[PDB]
């Protein structure tokens, strides 16, 4: 039963250069038309798709920039001009023997020149204030380097109780992240307060980055 | 129903693409892989046809790699005309027969009666191999 | 041509049986579409489950065997998978593959306390419509459901642009979404717009215009 073991976990290649991706098999898989290694591409929200059919051989309608190499043990699969929509998971499968054991993964980073967040604020809606709850929601929309801590100040005053963050996959165009910021108290909590900040912390901004808005009714 | 039945089959060799020395059900036995026509790597005469020893490497492999070899009968005569069994090799529920047509390794063939169980089956995977541009057909 | 279409989303509970499939257009099934049974538990995992041939028996991984099935429906061109005896140790999505080809967008399954929740959806228009330049960011929330997923659209998916759908995270047992919409400030408010949401796993479709 061979363990496959695919490194590094996680792959942050300069939109253009070379990307190399490594994936050791613990006995050997080869022969005399083997090299009974494949490579698959997943992109979130999808299921993987078939990128190389026996170590090397490019399947049907893959770009020519994925290439993979290996011999006995390494294999190593290549997608040199590297591009934005190469922002993917890639696993590799072994077929030299049932079970067929598939890779750990390997995630794959395209960086580029640092973008920067559009910020945007969102009061909460009548219709859920209406239920006693309300939720005041940042959007931090395409900034590049996904390092990025946003702070609430309500009247001035940081919160925490309540932050729901969550960020968006790499994206597949122009390679950006965004992120939801969302922040839940009561209607009453709420009612209390008038001024809601939201200010943006990221890379490419010498000082936060900030929106606002008075409460009312 | 009362078609057919596979047994299992402990491998013993592997000789050539369509030739697997098995031990089946007591004494050592040769058995040729049924309805297709791989390439060989012996013959005083031809010699080793291009995909020849690679049509080899992969019977070899999917027999000697498999965990349970179950062997099919074909309705037509165990007994080939060298004694080599003519069968059905099946390598953990694959059959070996289409793999190799499949893989572009052997073309569908020998097509004779009333073995043909198989045919529009090898018949089907060769196309696609033939759609396709792989091995044997490139 | 060749297509996986399979059953969607179900929330169950511990232990009370159900079963995916896999349509597959671009053929029929008898010659063979090889089906190749996949698990992804929630993370990143691709454990391979086990397969099926045009001869019929079966191949379990060795692993996790028995309590688990592939079956075959032909002239409904379809295969099967059941997994008995269901622990919380399952959840996941599970993937039917061709022997050659072709993945099928898989199956989420989920295996909790039970109890289904329908999102509360809250539409989000910019605090003060003042806006004014080239184009304007809408969106809006989906807050408080279970199980997975939610399919929010955009006026029926007419708009795939500037769409971010923010991953969910497990809010207090709950989850919680959000989706923004960066349609022209030509348009908004003139021109509606509908964030329509979709929540399988509860029967509930909400539309709201923001």
């Amino acid at each position: 039963d061979i363990v496959l073991t695919q490194s590094p976990s996680s792959l942050a290649v300069s939109l253009g250069q070379r990307a190399t991706i490594s994936c050791r098999a613990s006995q050997s898989v080869s022969t005399s038309s083997f090299r009974y290694m494949h490579w698959y591409q997943q992109k979130p929200g999808q299921p993987p798709r078939l990128l190389i059919k026996y170590a090397s051989n490019l399947e049907s309608g893959v770009p020519a920039r994925f290439s993979g190499s290996g011999s006995g043990t390494d294999f190593t699969l290549n997608i040199h001009p590297v591009e934005e929509e190469d922002t993917a998971t890639y696993y590799c499968q072994h077929s030299w023997e049932i079970p067929y054991t598939f890779g750990g993964g390997t995630k794959l980073e395209i960086k580029r020149a640092d973008a920067a967040p559009t910020v945007s604020i969102f009061p909460p809606s009548s219709e859920q204030l209406t239920s006693g709850g309300a939720s005041v929601v940042c959007f931090l929309n395409n900034f590049y380097p996904k390092d990025i801590n946003v702070k609430w100040k309500i009247d001035g005053s940081e919160r925490q109780n309540g932050v729901l963050n969550s960020w968006t996959d790499q994206d597949s165009k122009d390679s950006t992240y965004s992120m939801s910021s969302t922040l839940t108290l009561t209607k009453d909590e709420y009612e209390r307060h008038n001024s809601y900040t939201c200010e943006a912390t990221h890379k490419t901004s010498t000082s936060p980055i900030v929106k606002s808005f008075n409460r009312n009714e | 129903t009362k078609k057919l039945h596979k047994e299992p089959a402990t491998l013993i060799k592997a000789i050539d693409g369509d030739t697997v020395k098995l031990m089946y059900k007591g004494q050592p036995m040769t058995f040729r892989l049924l309805l297709v026509d791989t390439p060989e790597t012996k013959h005083p005469k031809k010699g080793v046809e291009k995909y020849g020893p690679e049509a080899s490497a992969f019977t070899k492999k999917m027999v000697e790699n498999a965990k349970k070899i179950e062997v099919e009968f074909d309705k037509g005569q165990r007994t080939d005309k060298y004694g080599r069994g003519l069968a059905y090799i099946y390598a953990d529920g694959k059959m070996v027969n289409e793999a190799l047509v499949r893989q572009g390794l052997a073309k569908v063939a020998y097509v004779y009666k009333p073995n043909n169980t198989h045919e529009q089956h090898l018949r089907k995977s060769e196309a696609q191999a033939k759609k396709e541009k792989l091995n044997i057909w490139s | 041509d060749v297509q996986l279409q399979e059953s969607g989303p179900g929330l169950v509970k511990p232990s009370q049986s159900l079963s995916l499939t896999c349509t597959v257009t671009g053929y029929s099934i008898t010659s063979d579409y090889a089906w190749n049974w996949i698990r992804q538990f929630p993370g990143n995992k691709l454990e391979w489950m086990g397969y099926i041939t045009y001869s019929g028996t079966t191949s379990y991984n060795p692993s996790l065997k028995s309590r688990i099935s592939i079956s075959r429906d032909t002239s409904k061109n379809q295969f099967f998978m059941q997994l008995n005896s269901v622990t919380t140790e399952d959840t996941g999505t599970f993937y039917c593959t061709r022997g050659n080809g072709d993945w099928g967008q898989g199956t989420t399954l989920t295996v909790s306390s039970a109890k289904t929740t329908p999102p509360s959806v809250y539409p989000l228009a910019p605090g003060s419509a003042a806006q004014t330049n080239s184009m304007v960011t809408l969106g809006c929330l989906v807050k408080g459901y279970f199980p997975e997923p939610v399919t929010v659209t955009w006026n029926s998916g007419s708009l795939s642009s500037g769409v971010h759908t923010f991953p969910a995270v497990l809010q207090s047992d709950l989850y919680t979404l959000s989706s923004s919409v960066t349609v022209p400030s030509s348009p908004r408010p003139s021109e509606t717009v509908t964030c329509n949401v979709a929540h399988p796993a509860s029967s509930t479709k909400v539309d709201k215009k923001i």
